[PDB]
């Protein structure tokens, strides 16, 4: 069918415009409020033998504080994705001048891409995702508190303040969904504030390893 | 139709105020309302949260390795507080907060899950002369 | 605070743990005074204000002067605070309390000393207390239910 | 100065406190009181406490490895 | 058998015994589970 193709498709279009904007990129107001019928008129009414080819998808966006760091965002076509197939896109990176990117997976990739990425450590970071982990935003839901990621001229006002390390916090793994969601690498702390029955407002650190 | 592994779903209305729909009305009064949730029996959160028409902020499982997989970490801490709440306060008792808090949190502290077990003990940054108080002392004392 | 308070709690109840009761305290303090509740009181609002705001500032459970030390001491006492302000506002303790000026010095005298020893002690085994408070009620737990 | 420490005398060196200076008036150590007719030595060390003249100095510990010393006189008796 | 060794230490941390921090303060709020009792708010149940 295309209508359930054309609903996911914009689902998954929306949940993202709000995880770069998490992430404190520049996104136009009414691109979070994008409701079905617009985006049915706007990219196309269907994407099966239709205009949404799951490419005119893309998006690249900028950040706030600078306009020169860009992410970029790519949807593959093929289910399960090969390894030129990465590399025409770290070509598309090479020629725009861009190093954050992230692809859209559609249900799979294969091992030996699983090695093509962790190779280029220094320099075009990519990011792997799932096209069923994005049908939701898991930020909004009722159990997860609220994470904001600390600057790393605070994390040094905490180690002084409680006279700390920075071994002795509490620990969170880069592999957890909220560790993705906010494209957090280890060495960081991220703030996390929940409110409690006893005192009524609580704030806890996680250090990322 | 459907998705494989959920076998039964029944369906009804609660009466109590636990599974109602509390709204806050516009002359700022709390009012509770009937309204239908579904139970199954199976377990695969991922799919049935993507689907339409189901609410993805409140639905959520009794299993925990499944929410630690699928939402995270701070999901699971929660989540087994209140499990541990419910099974608690089910026959009329009551416990303070301060140790529910305490052991939820002293369980997930390493990141990951470590069950309270033998090989879940067996596994911290802690001295040798612990670890030979537990039936393998000789072997870990060789190695250290 | 009463809008902070409904995101707090969503469902709705009104039952909180605190510390040091506070209608009891109105209750005794009507008492040592003889507080008759029939004529005009002498107590003028504007120093329940700032008697209340004085008393709030000598309630520290984190205490430092810069910031990230001086939040985590407004997010700790956050609910006290709260409770405090509505109970001991300036139109309910002159309409229902009705407590002289000699009867509030020794109320707000009081709320301090009996919430600065509720603090914890330091040293108290704090995690064998909570392992055994949780595993005597698993034994009141019915066994197949 | 930078005590950053409670002025309370805890539960639990309230407890040691009296152990120790009863021990000591046990073996013959001078008391710093006036007692009448007493003879128990834990009784008079109970008494020394609530006129704060015990000769006595704590060493608290903090967890980072400094530590403070406070004279059981500039505590604040819990009882 | 657990958690044995964790206890409050003199700066308001609840640390683990390698020093690990646990929670920022005892419960939260960083008072004893001990001198405290029931009460009511009286200000959100209320219209408005």
């Amino acid at each position: 069918d295309d209508e359930e193709e054309t609903y996911r498709l914009w689902k998954i279009r929306k949940t993202i415009m709000q995880l770069c904007h998490d992430r404190g990129y520049l996104v136009t107001q009414d691109e979070l409020d994008q409701t079905l019928e617009e985006f049915k008129a706007q990219f196309g009414d269907k994407p099966s033998e239709g205009r949404p080819r799951r490419t005119d998808l893309t998006v690249l966006v900028a950040h706030n504080d600078d306009p020169t760091d860009q992410m970029f965002v790519f949807f593959p076509e093929e289910p399960k994705v090969g390894i030129k197939t990465i590399k025409v896109y770290c070509q598309r990176m090479q020629e725009e001048n861009i190093t954050r990117a992230l692809i859209v997976v559609q249900q799979g990739m294969t091992p030996s891409a699983k090695q093509s990425l962790v190779d280029m450590a220094p320099k075009y970071i990519l990011e792997q995702f799932l096209q069923q982990e994005l049908l939701i935003n898991i930020t909004e839901h009722e159990l997860v508190p609220e994470h904001v990621v600390m600057t790393k001229e605070e994390v040094t006002e905490l180690l002084a303040r409680y006279k700390l390390r920075e071994n002795q916090l509490p620990r969170i793994q880069a592999g957890d969904p909220v560790a993705r969601y906010f494209g957090i690498k280890r060495g960081q702390v991220v703030k996390i504030i929940r409110p409690s029955e006893t005192a009524g407002r609580y704030i806890t650190y996680r250090l990322v390893q | 139709q459907g998705i494989e592994q959920i076998s039964k779903v029944y369906m009804h209305l609660p009466q109590t105020d636990n599974k109602k729909k509390i709204i806050i009305t516009e002359d700022g009064e709390f009012k509770a309302l009937q309204e239908w949730i579904l139970e199954t029996d199976g377990v695969s959160l991922m799919r049935v949260l993507s689907e339409k028409d189901v609410d993805p902020v409140r639905t959520t499982s009794n299993d925990i390795v499944e929410i630690f997989t699928v939402l995270g970490i701070e999901a699971v801490r929660k989540a087994l507080e209140r499990e541990l709440y419910h099974v608690i306060s089910f026959d009329g008792s009551y416990v303070n907060y301060r140790h529910l808090a305490l052991l939820c949190d002293t369980m997930t502290c390493r990141g990951h899950l470590m069950a309270i077990t033998r090989h879940g003990v067996n596994r911290q940054d802690t001295g040798p002369l612990m670890k030979c108080s537990f039936e393998e002392t000789v072997d870990v004392l060789m190695e250290a | 605070d009463r809008e902070v308070l409904r995101v707090i709690f969503p469902t709705g109840d009104s039952k909180v743990v605190l510390p040091c009761n506070l209608l009891r305290m109105i209750w005794n303090a009507q008492k040592i005074f003889h507080i008759n509740p029939r004529l005009p009181s002498d107590l003028h609002p504007i120093k329940v204000v700032e008697g209340v705001k004085e008393l709030s500032k000598k309630l520290v459970i984190v205490n430092g002067d810069d910031p990230l030390s001086r939040q985590a001491q407004e997010n700790a006492t956050l609910l006290f605070n709260i409770h405090l302000r509505s109970t001991l506002c300036s139109r309910r303790m002159a309409e229902e309390f009705r407590l002289s000026g000699e009867a509030f010095d020794w109320l707000l005298g009081e709320i301090e000393s009996k919430f600065n020893q509720a603090i914890a002690h330091p040293g108290e085994m704090v995690g064998a207390l909570a392992a055994q408070s949780l595993g005597e009620p698993a034994t009141q737990m019915t066994l197949n239910t | 100065q930078k005590r950053i420490t409670t002025p309370y005398m805890t539960k639990y060196e309230r407890a040691r406190v009296l152990g120790t200076r009863a021990l000591q008036i046990a073996m013959c150590a001078p008391v710093m009181v006036e007692l009448e007719g007493e003879t128990d030595p834990l009784l008079i060390a109970m008494k020394e406490l609530k006129a704060r003249k015990i000769p006595i100095i704590i060493r608290r510990y903090l967890p980072d490895g400094s530590y403070e010393d406070w004279g059981v006189d500039e505590l604040i008796i819990s009882d | 058998k657990s958690m044995e060794s964790v206890m409050v230490k003199y700066d308001a941390t609840v640390r683990n015994s390698i020093n690990q921090v646990v929670q920022l303060r005892y419960g939260e709020d960083g008072l004893a589970g001990e001198s405290v009792e029931f009460q009511n708010l009286a200000t959100l149940k209320p219209s408005n």
